[PDB]
């Protein structure tokens, strides 16, 4: 058989539904969202980390001349000076008032520790969802996993069940993000080849060990100092450490709907929001002919007690008469309240007690046992404890919290003087005619 | 050591501390709304939840009361004036037979 | 790049350009590639056959 139904996005909340077919008992279908897996599409842009500068041995020409060449090293720079007398422990290596010249150069490369301290800039897009479901029909359980896209059915027993699309798309990921040491930070990094001294992503590389590298961090060389050979240099602090000191808090502590986010897939998990439609195909073998199912007689509904609460705090009682033995499912045809158990042993004249919960204190609804059903009305009270994190609001409110007493007061309240007004107008017309008699 | 007050919505709230796995805590309603067949101050519960949509009903009730009262009074007064004026009667007189009914 | 942020490096002369006046893309969001050829097609999702 075939059926369809919509379920809200939420993990570990069984929903119980019925499929009705004349001549066959209505099977109880249990649907649970075991887990959620939102996986977007990712693109790698470039890596970055703390950098180490290079101060190579200088190129000193004793009583000659030199120049400022070019090279492919990232942040490569050169500069030359003349009339320099460098010294050293053995003495002065060379002195020529003008002919001496010194040439210095500088570049940079990722530090050796970068291999593990590196962060990466990611371009993300097109959030896609993967959902794991547990579906039980007639004590026939099945574990399945599928995308929410309406095209693909996940394979479980070769039963193709379609679902989606998502009611409303939610994505804590911004189009641009950064990843570091298992943490994901929402940030707007600059484009590849776009750098700013003292800013994040001052150094770039397609790979952690790629030979090609590019950066720009305001490295201007300084003139040689007094009498001692060295290379006085200058450069702005790494943007990596700066951004680290002020990167902001991780997205782990800011995502809505309690997302659980992991890096190696760059995905979210157990993050719930929205609703999903589902199409379900069922073999007719699983179905049971009604005559095989037991029949019931003169069943009554009795509310032992019920306090409005969050857990299955509502309790009900049922007295039934039957001509057969076996099992029947039970269902709450009214959405406002939902049971906790599916079926139970039956009896010729036995009675049972049932658990349930509701979104309103007004326990007025109808409930079905076997194929028959009976009404159930009562009042439930709010609880004392008002703070718990266990599953709650399994059903959303439908402005049905309005008590029957409030409806009674409202109905008798609204006036109907307009009828008196019309009667007054009619008698006015008749009296006007009578006066016209004169 | 100190104390902190965090408001929690009906939906649910996350909670972190130390270096252990967090715990999620949500909330529901417990104000004394439902009556017991006698006069009661139910409104307070409905005021504790959704301060919106709870006084709007009262405003609409007052508006309906005023509209009905004003319309009824205007119409009854005008009908009475029309029935009494061309009749041109006086109180405690013989002609006001219909008046014996009207007032 | 045409993006207004990045200047290409040539003589260390930063010249910015863009953004594009109007975006044009013959590529559809989905495509197929085979033997050096690119065909515009709407293939089904992974796991959908
Ligand atoms: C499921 O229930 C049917 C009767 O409703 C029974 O015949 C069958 O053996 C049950 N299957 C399992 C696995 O319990």
């Amino acid at each position: 058989f075939e059926h369809a139904t919509t379920v809200p996005n939420v993990p570990g909340i069984p929903y119980k539904a019925l499929v009705e077919r004349a001549g066959y008992a209505p099977l109880n279908l249990e649907i649970t969202v075991v887990s959620s897996e939102l996986t977007p599409s990712t693109n790698k842009e470039y890596v970055t980390c703390k950098f180490h500068t290079v101060v190579p041995s200088p190129q000193v020409k004793c009583c000659g001349s030199l120049e400022c060449k070019a090279s492919s090293k990232a942040d490569y720079t050169c500069r030359v000076f003349g009339g320099v007398y460098p010294f050293m422990w053995g003495g002065a290596q060379c002195f020529c008032d003008s002919e001496n010249t010194q040439l210095s150069e500088a570049y940079v490369e990722f530090a050796p520790d970068c291999t593990i301290d590196h962060a990466v800039a990611l371009k993300v897009h097109t959030a896609a969802l993967k959902v794991g479901l547990r579906i039980v029909y007639g004590n026939t359980t099945a574990r399945l996993d599928t995308f929410v896209n309406g095209v693909t059915p996940g394979s479980s027993r070769d039963l193709k069940v379609i679902a989606g699309p998502i009611s409303a798309a939610f994505s804590p990921f911004d189009h641009k993000v950064v990843i570091r040491k298992g943490l994901v930070y929402n940030y707007d990094f600059p484009e590849y080849g776009a750098m700013n001294p003292g800013a994040f992503g001052d150094i770039q590389a397609s790979s952690l060990d790629a030979t090609d590298i590019v950066a720009r961090t305001d490295i201007r060389l300084l003139k040689p100092s007094v009498k001692n050979i060295h290379v006085p240099y200058t450069q702005a602090v790494s943007g990596y450490e700066m951004w680290k000191n002020n990167s902001g808090r991780p997205l782990q502590e800011t995502a809505p709907f309690g997302c659980k986010i992991e890096v190696e897939p760059l995905r979210a998990t157990n993050c719930a929001y929205g609703h999903i439609p589902i199409s379900i195909d069922i073999p007719d073998a699983a179905f049971v002919r009604s005559s095989e199912s037991p029949t019931i007689l003169e069943v009554s509904c009795t509310v032992a007690d019920c306090i409005y609460s969050a857990d299955f705090g509502g309790s009900l009682t049922l007295q039934y008469k039957a001509n057969r033995e076996g099992h029947c499912p039970v269902h709450s045809h009214s959405t406002t309240a939902v049971l906790k158990e599916a079926t139970t042993h039956v009896t010729a004249t036995g009675s049972i007690t049932l658990h349930f919960s509701t979104s309103s204190p007004q326990a007025n609804f109808i409930v079905s046992l076997c194929g028959k059903k009976t009404t159930c009305n009562a009042e439930c009270k709010p609880p004392a404890d008002h703070i718990i994190g266990e599953p709650h609001k399994v059903d959303q409110e439908f402005q049905a919290a309005v008590s029957k007493t409030s409806w009674n007061w409202l109905l008798a309240l609204f006036g109907g003087a307009s009828s008196l007004i019309v009667v007054g107008l009619i008698v006015l017309v008749c009296s006007s005619m009578l006066i016209n008699t004169r | 050591t100190t104390s902190r007050n965090f408001s929690v919505g009906r939906e649910g709230l996350e909670y972190v501390w130390g270096n252990h796995e967090p715990v999620r805590v949500w909330a529901q309603e417990s104000a004394p709304g439902d009556p017991h067949g006698w006069p009661h101050e139910i409104i307070i519960h409905y005021y504790h939840r959704h301060p919106v949509y709870t006084v709007i009903v009262l405003c609409g009730v007052a508006l309906a009361i005023l509209v009905g009262t004003a319309s009824s009074a205007a119409c009854i007064a005008k009908a009475r004036r029309d029935c009494l004026t061309p009749y041109a009667l006086a109180p405690n007189a013989t002609v006001p037979t219909a008046l014996a009914v009207l007032c």
